């Protein structure tokens, strides 16, 4: 029986929006 | 050479009672691992005669020309430091999570924009169940918070003082000028001809 | 600073895209595997362990491939139909992610590595190479 | 809501103190769960000026979250679709997501 | 008992006799070359080695091919034109025989090696690995 | 080997046009 261990070798660059609520808007 | 726990597997899933066995989890990792340390020389000549008979001492302003140097170079590449036979920098190796704040409107236009918006929920979005973490940022990049108005015209911190003086080190954080301050100078944040550049990092928070 | 780090752990290929290589492990007392992908996968994969003994011509010359019986440790809920080893490298690796194996019960002198049959195709993407411990001598 | 004739679902600060604010009385006092990244985002809330709804002008909103009746848990369905990643004008709130819950 | 040594220095195929191969040495801080013939060779046969840099596009592929520098130390008199990092097999290395060696000073993000012109048609004969040890990642 | 020691004559007129962050609203 063979335990399979694997790890990645290089990691993605990541890019997040951090995005926020918008102004406020009236309803009408 | 230290070691790193992974993660942890799952043993305990739950299961019927009238059954005498159980059920085999998997196992977690250990992830052993190691790091080296790198070296920092040179040399300079200086002249017998040219020294000797000189105006002053020269050789110790060197000494001190080094022990600044070596300081300074340190912690720059302790900071943005490429991977050969320099630390590796928590700047240019993308580990960290970075986040990026979307552009705002002007004249039908699209430039990018640094809100306070942004800053409050920045600091805001981070795990609580981490501890708490200081924040690092730029001279001119909290010169640019604080000038910050409204529609109006009010200020949107410090309403009529001249002057918002925080005391920094009460809400966690640290002012630097090694940071790339994305203000260029202290004029990058502007609405025409000076948009900010969009891609520059304006500030970093963490334990 | 990094030490020659080939005069001991000296690795050795095992399946080069399409062709099998017997590895001496007599010597070194230690040993597992290595796999890497080099594109994309397809479906899954899997790959039969082997091992040879000494020719009676020559003691140092690959003979005949025989398998290798897969070892079962405790806490093992599945044995493969005729009890011998099998790796399987599951879908889904991207090709910048590396593996590792190794059977717990060393036999014979050198082990091979090959693809199990109607799983060729994909077995061309893979690339596998053994790494040593011991000297021994 | 309605941005440009395009109606976008969204949650406002008045649609949260009024869903506190509703509890029928004759059962108690009542507590609210809800993951941390929805306090960011009311925490975060603009007016048409530009001030903040809630600490205007401290840089930072944190009342203690006892008082205020409100517990905080890490891993409820956080309805920002990823770490902070849903809230704008277009493209932003997917309908039907759980925002917080509130109970004796 | 045989430890599971594929992690704790895992290994990369070079050189397979027929195409190059970059390996990732950035997650690690130490790594070398293990050489192996697969049959009789001819005359001596020299390889070039090669660092590469992120690709501009994506940091998870290779750039071009840069040219590793080769650094002499205390007792080296015999440095080559305007130094290349160019490691020789020399001549009478029967198989089942291997050699290692590395290079002193790391740089770039990954190696690949490939033959000097001269000695491509002699390198198609020989496998080159590379084991890499331990760092952090 | 000529070491060329130099300097301007013209103090520092730089005028950094200096910038605030304008009336920004929201992103609606």
């Amino acid at each position: 029986m063979v335990k399979l261990n694997c790890r990645p070798l290089c990691q993605a660059p990541t890019a997040s929006r951090l995005v926020s609520p918008p102004c406020f808007i009236c309803r009408g | 050479t230290y070691m790193k726990i992974a993660d942890y597997g799952q043993l305990g899933e739950y299961t019927c009672d009238a059954k005498c066995d159980a059920e085999f989890g998997e196992p977690g990792n250990i992830r052993h691992l190691e790091g080296k340390t790198y070296d920092y020389r040179g040399v300079f000549c200086f002249n017998r005669k040219n020294l000797q008979e000189a105006n002053y001492d020269f050789l110790s302003f060197m000494i001190g020309a080094a022990q600044r140097s070596h300081r300074i170079n340190r912690n720059q590449a302790l900071m943005i430091g490429k991977g050969v036979n320099e630390p590796k920098g928590w700047l240019t190796e993308n580990c960290f999570p970075v986040f990026q704040t979307l552009p705002v409107d002007v004249n039908g236009t699209s430039t990018p924009a640094f809100l306070a918006q942004d800053w409050r929920r920045f600091v805001t979005s981070f795990p609580a169940e981490y501890g708490e973490a200081r924040s690092v940022m730029h001279q001119n990049v909290f010169g640019y918070l604080a000038a910050m108005v409204d529609a109006n015209g009010r200020f949107l911190f410090g309403d009529g003082d001249l002057t918002f003086t925080p005391d920094l080190v009460r809400e966690r954080i640290r002012i630097s000028n090694c940071l790339p301050d994305p203000t260029e100078g202290n004029t990058k944040g502007g609405t025409g001809q000076d948009a900010f550049a969009a891609g520059s990092f304006v500030a970093a928070q963490a334990a | 600073m990094n030490f020659n780090v080939g005069v001991d752990f000296p690795s050795f290929i095992a399946w080069d895209g399409e062709e099998s290589f017997p590895v001496k492990v007599d010597g070194f007392n230690q040993f597992g595997f290595t796999f890497k992908t080099i594109a994309a996968l397809t479906a899954a994969t899997t790959f039969n362990i082997f091992y040879h003994e000494p020719s009676d011509a020559d003691p140092c010359v690959p003979g005949p491939a025989i398998r290798v019986p897969e070892v079962p440790f405790c806490d093992t809920v599945l044995l493969s139909e005729d009890g011998l080893a099998a790796v399987t490298l599951p879908e889904t690796v991207t090709p910048d992610s590396f593996c590792a194996g190794t059977v717990p019960c060393m036999n014979g002198q050198w082990i091979s590595i090959a693809p199990a049959t109607g799983s060729e195709t994909n077995a061309a993407n893979v690339q596998i190479t053994v790494t040593m411990k011991g000297a021994t001598r």
